[PDB]
C-alpha cells in the first residue's frame, strides 16, 4: 500500500497547487475544515516516500571532475 | 599628614597596633 | 501497542499530509475543536517511536573514510 | 503513584498528537475548552517524570573514547 | 500548610499539561473565563515552593573533581 | 495593613498560578473583566513587599571566600 | 492634595497587581471601559510621587568606599 | 489659560494612571470613543508646558565639579 | 489664515492628551469613524506652522565658546 | 488646474492632523469607507506638488563657507 499512497500524495499536491484543496465546508449546521499544510513540506514528503519506494531512479551521487 | 587619615576617608579605619618587634612577633611565632 | 501507535501515527500523519485531519466539526450547537500539531513535531514522533520499536534497521552509525 | 500519571500523561500526548485533543466541547448553550499547551514542554516533562521515576535504564554516563 | 498548597500546585501542573485546566466555562448566560498561566512560571513556582518547604532533598552542592 | 496585605497578594499569586484568577465574569446582561497581570511582576512585587516589611529577612551580605 | 493622590496610586497599584482593576463594567444597554497602564508606569509614577511629595527618605546617595 | 490647562492635563494624567481613562462610552443605541494616548509622551508634554510656564524652579544647569 | 490654524491645533492636541479626541461616533443606526493620528507627528505640525506663521521668537541657533 | 488641488490637499493634511478625516460612515445599511494614508506621505506630496506648481521658493541651494 504505497504505489497509491504517492499517487494520492501527488493528487493532492496539484489539487492544493491550483485551486480544489477545500480548506471549510459549511452546510446547515454542517460547519467542517481541515486544516492546511505547507507546500514546501508536502513536496519534502511526497519526495521521500516517492524515493523510498520502489520508484525509479531520480538523485544521483555527487559529482566528479576531470581536465 | 598623611598619616591621618587617607584620600577621602580611604585608610580610615587600618590602624597598626604600634608595638615591639617581640609583641609582634611572639603571640604567633610558631 | 507500539504496534498500532506506530500504524495510527502513519495514518494520522498521511491523512493530514493529503487532507483529512480536521480541525472542528460543528452539528448545528454540537462543535467540537482539536489542537493541530507541527507536521516537523509529528516527523520527530514518528522517527522516535519507529526508532524505540522492534522495526528493523533504519539508520546506521557514521560512516569511514578508505583511499 | 507517578505510573498511573505517567501512563496517562504519554496516552494523551501520542492522541492529542494524532488527532483528539478536544479543545473546546459545546452543547445548547454549555461551553467548555481547555488550554492547550505546546509539545515540547510535555515531552520533556514526560522524559523527567520517567527518570525520576524508578523505572528502567534510559540514559547513560556520557560516552568515552580509546584508541 | 506549604504542604497542600505543594499538591495543590502539583495536581494543577498534571491536568493543564495533559487536558483538564478549563481556560473558561460558558454556562449559556452564565460564563467565567480564568487567566491562563504558561507551564515555565508554573514549574518555577513549583520548584521555588518544594524547595522553600522541608521536604526532601532535590539539590546537592556542585561538584567536585578528582584525578 | 502590611502583612494582611502580603497575605492577600501570596494568597492571590497562588490562585493565578493554580487556576482561580478570574479573567472576566458575566451572568445575563452583566459582563465586567479584571485586568491581569504578569507572574514576574506580581512575584517581584511579593518579594520587594516582603523584604521591606518587618518580618524575618531572606536576603544577606553578597558572600565571603576564604581559602 | 498630594498626600491623598500618594494613597489613591498605593490602592490602586494594589488592586491591579491582587485583581481589582475593572477593564469594563456592562449592564445590558450601559457599558464603559478604561485604558490599561503598565505596571512598570504605575510604579515609577508612585514613586517619583512618593519622593517629591513631603515623604520621608526612601533612597540615599550614591555608596562611597573606604578601606 | 496655562494654568488651568495645566491643573486639567495633570489631573487627566493622575486618573489615567489610577483608574479613569475611560475608552468609550457606550448607552443603548449610543456608542462613542476617544483616542488612547501613551504615558511617558503625555508627561514630557506635562513638563515641556510647565517649563514653558511661569511656574516655580523645575529644573538645573548641568553639574559642578570640585575637588 | 495660519494663526486659527494653529490655534485650533494647539487645542486638538492638548485634547487629545488630556480626554477629548472622539474616534467613533454611533447613533444607533449611523456611525462615523475618524482616523487616528499620533502625537510625534502633531506637535511635528505645530511647530512647523508656528516657525512658518507669524509666531513671534521660540528657536535660536548653535552656541558660542569662550573662556 | 494646479492651485486648486494644492490647496485642496493642504486642507486635507489639516483635517487629518487636526480631527475628522473620515475613515468611514454607515448609515442603515449604506456603509462606505475610504482609504487612509500617512502623513509622512502627505506632506512630501504637498511639497512635490508645490515644487511642481509655481508657488515661490521654499527650499533652497547647500551653503557655502568662509572664514
Amino acid at each position: 500500500t504505497r504505489q497509491e499512497e504517492l499517487a494520492a500524495a501527488r493528487a493532492a499536491l496539484h489539487d492544493l497547487m491550483t485551486g480544489k484543496r477545500v480548506a471549510t465546508v459549511q452546510k446547515d449546521g454542517r460547519r467542517v475544515e481541515f486544516t492546511a499544510t505547507s507546500v514546501s513540506d508536502l513536496k519534502k514528503y511526497i519526495a521521500e516516500l516517492e524515493v523510498q519506494t520502489g520508484m525509479t531512479q531520480r538523485r544521483r551521487g555527487p559529482a566528479g571532475f576531470y581536465v | 599628614h598623611g598619616g591621618g587619615s587617607g584620600f577621602g576617608g580611604q585608610l580610615r579605619s587600618w590602624n597598626p597596633p604600634s608595638e615591639s618587634v617581640d609583641a609582634a612577633l611572639l603571640p604567633n611565632f610558631t
